[PDB]
């Protein structure tokens, strides 16, 4: 009668199930995938991107021919 | 509660009185009393640093508070003059000066907090 | 015009504007609040038009004007001083950077303390700390120069104590007052030697004698001191103080508690400024100086690390920009102590706009989060302030010296001209080192942790601010005028930044006089680098992309996204490798 | 701030 | 003769004033090669943002080069980077052939760039 | 416009907060306890001992009272309540109640 | 109470947020990517369609229940626990060093100053971050009965796997009591993905055995009698 | 929503001196 | 001689160093030119 | 039924739901996005990511010094395709060899010109 | 290396603290200020010397 | 909390509970053949291209069928290579909100077609993967009230409000 890897699993599935549903139930609101997003998904690069190139464009065919 | 733990000229032994128990005179104090003041200030400490932390882990936090509220559980039923209960004192003072912050977070609704006496009011007088 | 060049209105605009914030300070019953707002926004606009008017001339071609507005005061038997304004290139560096952060923070304070009690108070307040830096700067003499700085301590001592009703805030303010005391203490024993040595008060005159004098020595009880050591001595004291190095510095995060306009104007340029300016006034005298040779860098970075690294570790978002500044002015100090004086403007521009941008929109987050500062007690505010969090975004990729930026220019230009004769160069050089490093972690740190963490908040502020009936065209969690101010401060600071980086960067130098005759070769390695250079900044490159790649990925939480995390390392390392060598060897 | 009487 | 404009006029202290040359250009050789570049870009005002852009100078180009060949040397001459340079590629050369045994002697690569 | 003639304070009926909702919040998040047995029975003259509220759990139930409520409570006032009116009453007559 | 007031914002004004701000789909644009290859025969076609049905993954490597038998490591032993995707993802990374060493040493002009950086960062952050774990790292368990022991599976340099065997009755458990305070950094930042409070050793030799949290336990295996 | 009564008198509570003040903390 | 005059003093000698080393570099090119013309 | 659809959206909508507000203010999430302060935050945030593309675009300096120096596309000017044959082989020798003649004057005059100007 | 006392919060809080440095200098312009003040100027100095 | 695997069988009279009425063939060329199907399959590249280069695990379900004596769903997968068998053990299924799978995957996701369910995604906890329908499909009204698949025996606090958090 050893206690490898039956009897912890056990113990720490117990230990798991004596937490207490209360302080989950209050805090539930802050975990909302609808109000709650990454850096890179809000800072889109897109539009920016297509005015950085008419910008780029403009500057090759006003300026870009003196170059050196 | 009133927030002067740094305004007015404390030593260590009152600031951490005042931490852990709503007195700087815990010894007036009942068993249910002091059981009860010093779980709150651990679950407060414990509110402040593992859920409005820096990288906050909900899933430790549960743990933790789980392990306490047992250890609490313990303490409750124990006897004043038990050695045990006070080792379990000790070990929770020493909890809340391990994580104590020079820079706490004071409610604003608290007496000596940093917004609060901003506006004289005048009375019907 | 000719008449305009040979006759400047910058003395008609600031008197103006002096002359309505002290009437509607006497005169506050007959303007409400929005008379008062007015008044001054009218005076401030001229001003600040005809001051971006003459900005121009003064930088690029060498106009300078000398105003006596009159004789003052007799100091002596048969002596008298008069008012005198120097409107030349260092003080006009100062005064313009000062008159455009005050004329946002201006338009930007309305906006806040949006229904408190006492708006007009601290308009009011504000106008006449400008007003008193504008004056120190533009000085022509010693006693104009003196006014000046009793002047910014006296109006920062109300500024500070805003909420004169709590001892609290008192105690902050007292602490600031008694090393301002200190601060006039040393500088009048300074403007005092150098009456007794050479019996003029004027600068410029000082500027071009002080030379003959440098072989000069005084009688102490038991030691004779040379005269440049002394008087660079008390000069560098008082510079020191107001400008916040290490030691003197404890009056600076104490300040805090002051409104969030007042700490824009104060920590961004003006009053941490001060002691930079007296450098740039009378550069000649620390020149021939051996104290400030060996003092100057050694204080700078060690003020630098200590700001850098502390900054780094603080949770209250006002506490970060203190010390942040901390940091900044220790590395204005070693940007001086290089011998270049335009790396030192440069610095100053950048710093002080990018520093005013970030307090406003740090100022916006806090009235968000009802006077809680710190964001242990915040989260997930991107969704609630987004114009916050993009100029935000903008402003700290500036100012923490993020490569491909504008204030990347200004730590590079101060790596260039570093002297490594100094006995405690290793000392020296490893503080710049890490102080230069820790800005991309408070930046990172704020802006992740305000905008893009979890909800650590309370419900009231997200919940509250999130009704049904709230939503409409009119929906905003902070004012229209302030995004326009934030906005066009960030393009007035780009154009300003941009039109010195040309006169001074370029290969066609265009800069008027600085009117020094001390001549480096710190230039060279910025016009012709040789390799070692190159390396050696490369080494700093790299140090900065291991310190970004550690901001970036490193889990200290567990979370659902951690094995797709260290997959996604693994994917960025191999990419970069294979892109590297496609873009060197093939195609 | 709320407003109260003067 | 890199120090040379195009005639080969030297300045008055008088024009040096007149012209308003600043402290710096002036420390340097190259104030008769900048006066008229400054000259020309005086009668040609351009404003700063066309000035970063133009790699020419726009009308200014003719004395620009002038300019720019006199810039260079004053800069590598004053920081000695064609020794420097000449020493850190092959330095065992370098060394042989004696280019500067004052800066040779004294030599040290780092260890990071190839040992 | 203030009237320019004296006017007094008024108190109103004394109350910063609704007392129904701060009342009717303070039973719900009661009732979301584990220990609570049925929300039905909690009445605002209903003791703490009666609705299974041992002072373990009365004092994690107060401290998300006063996170919910965006105030803070001293040890001496949670200690004063003897009935849920109590708490209500002094939630519902707080400044600061949001 | 938008709809009361002729002048107001409206969801069709609120539809260019869509690309910050998640909504069910209202919509198709002519640009979206869907609409794109719906209105294209190009991709109609027959080549378009057999060169997308026959590349970039394929169904036999897609698991089809919630039970696997992975093969067994020896025969008349039986199978315990296995690694999904951490085992994967730490191969990769240890698969990393097989190429990007030697592709610094062939093509980097100062191969010395990227050893010289490389140092520091793996002393300082790197080795707690991923590669202790990863050694310390139970890729596969099965048990060999006839021999008494337990064959671990794992994880070694440039991807290397190799099994070892270690005697049953030298197995024991760890408490993370015992381990939090001396390795407190790898617990920080480099231990998130295996279980804290199932770690294992051998008395015998010293070595960790540290299990995916997300990985996968048999039910027979985990109750023979010989592991009790 | 709720008609807030004006700001109470305990925003500024009153203090009570319970201890002496000494010369020697002046 | 004290204060500054060691700094002023450690700045001549490096501008000496400069000249003498542009001065050896300039040799040393004149002495490669006259020994490649003798071949 | 766990597949009916009522119950199915009750449970989305109410996953996240504030448990200590009446029945129909359970939500606790922002439907949308302030229109001005976005519309200018964009704006804002263009202008910074244009200005850090013009760094990249005309200073590149930064990637010199850290990665190295890249391959360049290319760029050949094909106009000595006018003259053919000998001619053109003999031109070609001409400019090779004065191109590294050029090379060869740019390095001896900067090693020689120390003495003009002093 | 596997363990780093510089994660732990005694040294966050040293370092948040701005390495103690005004709460060292501000105890040392305490004693100043009670000595020197109080004891030598008003009683020292009025009570005994004047 | 531990993945123990519970080794299972297949039933013999499966109890049909979702149709799709745009799939009802059975193989690639089937699909191919029907203009609706492979206008429908061409919708879905991306989907396939968010489950192979963005690692978002979700699958999209053409056919489900119920085992009570074994408590198991079969589930028609359809993939771009082909059609796929797989078996879900009941106890590892879970009901998410469309805003769950949004955000599982960090990188941003194409925008979505109309047909796919948006209120009806189910989450395999086990396979920690995603399950959609069609919203035009045949729902087996009497196969979806079997007493066994009832929330009564089915739903659980803990794994249904707190098992799967996005950070
Ligand atoms: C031309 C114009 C360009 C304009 C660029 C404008 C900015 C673009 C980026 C927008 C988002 C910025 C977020 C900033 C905050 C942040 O990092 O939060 C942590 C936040 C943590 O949230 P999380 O998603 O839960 O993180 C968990 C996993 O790490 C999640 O892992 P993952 O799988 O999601 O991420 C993998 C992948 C995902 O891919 C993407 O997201 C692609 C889109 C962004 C590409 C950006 C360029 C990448 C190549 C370089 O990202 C990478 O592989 C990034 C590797 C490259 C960055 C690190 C090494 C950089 C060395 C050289 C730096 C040179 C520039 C310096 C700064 C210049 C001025 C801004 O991490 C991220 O946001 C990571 C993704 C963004 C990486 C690029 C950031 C670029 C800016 C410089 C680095 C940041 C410095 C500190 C700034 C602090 C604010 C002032
Ligand atoms: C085949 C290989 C494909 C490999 C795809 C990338 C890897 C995917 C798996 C791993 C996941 C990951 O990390 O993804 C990174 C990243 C993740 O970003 P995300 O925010 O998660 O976006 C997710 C969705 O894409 C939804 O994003 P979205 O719909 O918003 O699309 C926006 C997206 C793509 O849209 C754009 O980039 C729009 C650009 C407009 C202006 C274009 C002109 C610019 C001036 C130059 C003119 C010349 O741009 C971004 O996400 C911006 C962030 C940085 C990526 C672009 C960096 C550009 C250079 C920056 C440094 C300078 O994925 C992408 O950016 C999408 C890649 C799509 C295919 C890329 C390859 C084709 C690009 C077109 C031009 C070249 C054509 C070559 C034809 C063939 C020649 C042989
Ligand atoms: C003698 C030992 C040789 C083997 C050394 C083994 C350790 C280092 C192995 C390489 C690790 C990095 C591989 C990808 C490099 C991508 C960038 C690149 O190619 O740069 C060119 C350069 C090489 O170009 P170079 O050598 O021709 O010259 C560049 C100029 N100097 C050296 C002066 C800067 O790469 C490096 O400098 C890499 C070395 C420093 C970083 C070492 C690894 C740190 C940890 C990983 C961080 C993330 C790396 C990937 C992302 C980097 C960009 C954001
Ligand atoms: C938004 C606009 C872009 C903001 C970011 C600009 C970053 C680069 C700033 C360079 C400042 C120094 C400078 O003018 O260098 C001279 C250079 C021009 O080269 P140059 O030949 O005159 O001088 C370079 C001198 N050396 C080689 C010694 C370094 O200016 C630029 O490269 C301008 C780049 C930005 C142009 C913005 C136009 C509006
Ligand atoms: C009081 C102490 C008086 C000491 C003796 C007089 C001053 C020094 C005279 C000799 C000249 C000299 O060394 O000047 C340089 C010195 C600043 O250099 P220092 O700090 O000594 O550099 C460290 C070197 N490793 O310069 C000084 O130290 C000048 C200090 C002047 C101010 C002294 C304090 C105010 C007056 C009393
Ligand atoms: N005049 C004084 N002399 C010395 N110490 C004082 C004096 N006044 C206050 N203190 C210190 O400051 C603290 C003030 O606490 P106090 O405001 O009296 O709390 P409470 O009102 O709850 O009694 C006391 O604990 C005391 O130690």
């Amino acid at each position: 009668g050893r206690k490898l890897f039956k009897h912890y699993i056990n113990e720490n599935i117990k230990s798991n199930n004596e937490q207490k549903l209360f302080f989950y139930r209050v805090n539930r609101w802050r975990w909302n995938t609808k109000d709650n997003t990454t850096a890179p998904k809000f800072l889109r690069l897109k539009y920016p991107l297509l005015v950085t190139g008419v910008c780029l464009f403009a500057y090759d065919w006003t300026y870009g021919f003196t170059q050196v | 509660s009133k927030a002067y733990y740094f305004v007015k000229n404390f030593s260590w032994a009152e600031v951490s009185n005042l931490l852990c128990y709503g007195t700087k005179y815990p010894t007036v104090l009942n068993h249910q009393q002091k059981v009860t003041r010093l779980y709150r200030a651990t679950l407060r400490r414990v509110y402040a640093h593992q859920v409005e932390g820096y990288k906050t882990d909900f899933k430790q936090y549960n743990e933790n508070i789980t392990d306490i509220g047992k250890d609490f559980n313990k303490m409750l039923a124990l006897k004043p003059e038990s050695l045990e209960l006070q080792a379990y004192f000790k070990k929770y003072e020493d909890l809340q000066e391990e994580l104590f912050d020079p820079a706490m977070i004071i409610d604003e609704s608290r007496p000596y907090a940093a917004s609060s006496g901003r506006y004289y009011i005048f009375d019907d007088y | 015009l000719d008449f305009l060049n040979e006759y400047p209105i910058i003395l008609l605009t600031g008197l103006l504007f002096l002359f309505t914030t002290i009437f509607s300070l006497i005169c506050l019953s007959y303007l409400g609040l929005y008379g008062v707002f007015i008044l001054n926004l009218a005076s401030i606009l001229l001003f600040w038009l005809s001051m971006l008017y003459y900005f121009n001339l003064i930088v690029s071609e060498n106009y300078y004007y000398y105003i006596s507005l009159g004789k003052w005061m007799y100091l002596s038997n048969g002596f008298r001083v008069s008012f005198d304004l120097l409107i030349d290139l260092t003080s006009i560096s100062f005064s313009f950077l000062t008159l455009t952060i005050g004329v946002f923070v201006y338009i930007y304070t309305f906006s806040y303390f949006r229904y408190e009690p006492l708006v007009e108070r601290l308009i009011l307040f504000l106008n006449s700390f400008m007003i008193s830096m504008i004056l120190l700067v533009s000085s022509g003499n010693f006693i104009v120069l003196f006014l000046g700085w009793e002047l910014i301590g006296l109006t920062s001592f109300f500024l500070i104590n805003f909420w004169s009703t709590r001892v609290g805030t008192l105690k902050a303010a007292f602490k600031a007052f008694s090393f301002n005391k200190l601060s006039d203490l040393f500088l009048f024993f300074a403007i005092l030697i150098i009456f007794s040595t050479t019996y003029n008060l004027d600068i410029l005159s000082f500027n071009n004698q002080i030379y003959l004098y440098e072989s000069y020595n005084i009688d102490m009880f038991y030691w004779s001191i040379n005269l440049i050591e002394i008087i660079s001595f008390f000069f560098i004291s008082c510079a020191f103080i107001k400008s916040a190095q290490f030691g003197a510095h404890i009056w600076l995060p104490d300040s805090m508690e002051a409104p969030v306009p007042a700490s824009a104007l104060i920590h961004s340029a003006t009053l941490v400024s001060a002691g930079i300016y007296l450098l740039l006034r009378l550069s000649p005298l620390f020149e021939l100086s051996k104290y400030a040779y060996f003092i100057l860098p050694l204080i700078g970075s060690v003020t630098a690390f200590y700001g850098g690294l502390v900054s780094a570790f603080q949770s209250d978002t006002k506490k970060t920009l203190a010390y942040s500044t901390i940091s900044h002015c220790g590395f204005l100090m070693v940007s001086y102590s290089t011998g270049v004086l335009e790396f030192v403007i440069l610095y100053l521009y950048v710093h002080g706009f990018f520093k005013a941008a970030t307090f406003l929109c740090v100022g916006n987050v806090n009235r968000f989060n009802r006077n809680i500062q710190d964001f242990k007690r915040m989260g997930g505010f991107y969704k609630y302030l987004p114009f916050e969090c993009l100029a935000s975004f903008v402003c700290m990729i500036n100012l923490s010296g993020l490569p491909l930026t504008l204030g990347f220019y200004i730590k590079h230009l101060l790596f260039i001209g570093l002297v490594e004769s100094y006995t405690l160069y290793p000392l020296i050089f490893s503080s710049l080192i890490l102080g230069a490093i820790a800005g991309v972690f408070y930046s990172y740190r704020l802006f992740y942790s305000i905008f893009f963490d979890t909800k650590k908040g309370k419900k009231a502020i997200y919940l509250q601010a999130s009704r049904i009936i709230l939503n409409s065209k009119f929906y905003s969690n902070t004012s229209l005028a302030s995004n326009l101010s934030i906005t066009f401060l960030v393009l007035i600071s780009y154009t300003v930044i941009l039109y010195l980086y040309c006169t001074t960067l370029n290969n066609y130098y265009s800069l008027s006089d600085l009117k020094s005759i001390y001549i480096n070769n710190a230039y060279s390695y910025f016009y012709k680098p040789d390799y070692n250079f190159l390396n050696a900044v490369s080494i700093l490159n790299w140090f900065v992309i291991i310190l970004l790649i550690s901001v970036i990925y490193l889990n200290w939480r567990w979370s659902y996204y951690y094995t797709k995390s260290i997959d996604s390392l693994s994917k960025f390392i191999l990419f970069s490798f294979f892109f590297f060598i496609f873009s060197k060897y093939i195609l | 701030f709320q407003k109260y009487p003067i | 003769a890199w120090n040379e404009n195009q005639q080969h006029y030297k300045y008055s202290k008088e024009e040096i004033e007149a012209y308003q040359v600043p402290m710096r250009i002036k420390a340097g050789p190259c104030v008769d090669t900048y006066i008229p570049l400054k000259k020309c870009f005086q009668e040609n005002p351009t404003s700063f943002a066309a000035k970063m852009l133009d790699g020419r100078k726009g009308k200014c180009a003719k004395e620009f080069k002038y300019y720019n060949t006199c810039l260079n040397h004053w800069q590598t001459y004053e920081n000695n980077s064609h020794v420097t340079n000449a020493y850190w590629a092959d330095t065992s050369k370098a060394n042989a052939d004696g280019i500067s045994n004052t800066y040779g002697g004294s030599f040290r690569k780092g260890l990071a760039w190839l040992n | 416009y203030a009237p320019q003639k004296v006017v007094l304070r008024n108190e109103k009926s004394g109350y910063y907060a609704n007392p129904d909702d701060v009342a009717r919040r303070l039973i719900r998040l009661i009732s979301l306890h584990d220990k609570v047995q049925n929300p039905s029975a909690i009445t605002l003259k209903s003791t703490w001992s009666e609705i299974g509220v041992d002072p373990l759990s009365y004092v994690e139930i107060m401290l998300e009272a006063e996170n919910e409520f965006y105030i803070e409570l001293a040890d001496e006032d949670l200690e004063r309540f003897r009935t849920v009116e109590d708490a209500v009453e002094f939630i519902a007559r707080n400044f600061f109640t949001n | 109470i938008r709809h009361k007031f002729s002048n107001e914002i409206t969801d069709d004004d609120y539809d260019y947020q869509r690309a910050m701000h998640v909504k069910p789909p209202k919509e198709e644009s002519l640009f979206q990517l869907t609409n794109i290859l719906s209105s294209v025969p190009v991709f109609k076609t027959r080549f378009f369609l057999d060169f997308i049905a026959r590349n970039l993954d394929t169904n036999s490597a897609v698991s089809t229940s919630d039970f696997v038998a992975p093969p067994r490591v020896h025969e008349n032993s039986f199978f315990v626990y296995h690694s999904r995707e951490l085992g994967n993802v730490i191969r990769k990374y240890r698969s990393l060093e097989s190429i990007v060493l030697p592709g610094a040493l062939l093509t980097f002009t100062y191969p010395l100053f990227a050893a010289f950086v490389a140092i520091p960062s793996y002393y300082f952050m790197f080795n707690a971050k991923i590669y202790e774990m990863s050694r310390r790292f139970v890729v596969r368990m099965d048990v060999l009965p006839h021999l008494e022991m337990i064959s671990v599976q794992r994880i070694g340099a440039f991807g290397i796997l190799y099994t070892k065997l270690h005697r049953i009755q030298d197995l024991e458990y760890v408490p993370f009591d015992q381990v939090k305070e001396q390795e407190n950094y790898l617990w920080a930042i480099g231990g998130h993905g295996v279980d804290n409070q199932l770690i294992f050793k051998d008395r015998s030799t010293g070595e960790f055995f540290y299990f995916e949290r997300q990985g996968v336990w048999d039910a027979k295996g985990l109750n023979h009698p010989l592991l009790n | 929503g709720w008609d807030r009564p004006d700001v109470p008198l305990s925003f500024n509570p009153l203090y009570v001196h319970k201890r002496e003040l000494s010369i020697f903390d002046t | 001689k004290n204060g500054i005059r060691d700094v002023i003093d450690s700045l001549n000698a490096d501008a000496g160093k400069r000249k003498l080393i542009n001065l050896e570099a300039k040799n040393f090119i004149e002495r490669v030119e006259k020994e490649c013309e003798q071949r | 039924s766990i597949f009916s659809r009522q119950f199915k959206k009750a449970f989305n909508d109410a996953k996240y739901q504030n448990l200590t507000a009446a029945q129909g203010e359970t939500y606790s999430h922002l439907g949308w996005i302030s229109n001005v302060d976005l519309r200018l935050g964009r704006a804002i945030f263009t202008f910074g990511v244009v200005g850090i593309a013009f760094c990249i675009y005309l200073e590149p300096s930064y990637f010199h010094e850290t990665f190295g120096h890249m391959s360049q596309p290319p760029k050949y000017d094909l106009i000595d395709s006018n003259i053919n044959g000998v001619e053109k082989k003999l031109n070609k020798q001409i400019l090779h060899r004065e191109h590294n003649e050029h090379k060869l004057d740019g390095f001896v005059s900067m090693f020689k010109g120390s003495d003009v100007a002093k | 290396m596997l363990k780093n006392k510089l994660i732990k919060f005694k040294f966050f809080r040293f370092v948040q603290s701005g390495f103690y440095v005004d709460f060292i200098f501000k105890k040392f312009s305490e004693m100043f200020i009670r000595n020197i003040f109080i004891y030598s100027s008003i009683f020292f100095g009025e009570k005994f010397m004047i | 909390y531990y993945n123990i695997m519970r080794q299972v069988s297949l039933d013999s009279n499966p109890i049909v509970l979702y149709q799709s009425s745009t799939f009802t063939g059975n193989g690639l060329q089937e699909f191919y053949e029907n203009a609706d199907a492979l206008t429908k399959y061409l919708k879905l590249v991306p989907f396939f291209l968010e489950k192979n280069l963005y690692d978002h695990p979700k699958q999209f379900v053409i056919k489900m069928e119920f085992h009570p004596q074994n408590k198991v769903l079969s589930l028609d997968c359809l993939t771009h290579q082909g059609v796929l068998k797989k078996t879900v053990n009941l106890e590892n299924l879970i009901p998410v909100p469309y805003e769950d799978y949004v955000q599982f995957c960090r990188r941003k996701l194409f925008n979505a077609p109309l047909f796919l369910d948006t209120e009806m995604i189910y989450f395999n906890t086990f396979q920690n993967e995603f399950y959609v329908f069609d919203k035009n499909a045949k729902w087996n009204e009497e196969g979806i009230n079997h007493p066994e698949l009832d929330i009564s025996k089915l739903y659980n606090e803990k794994a249904w409000f707190d098992s799967l958090r996005i950070i």
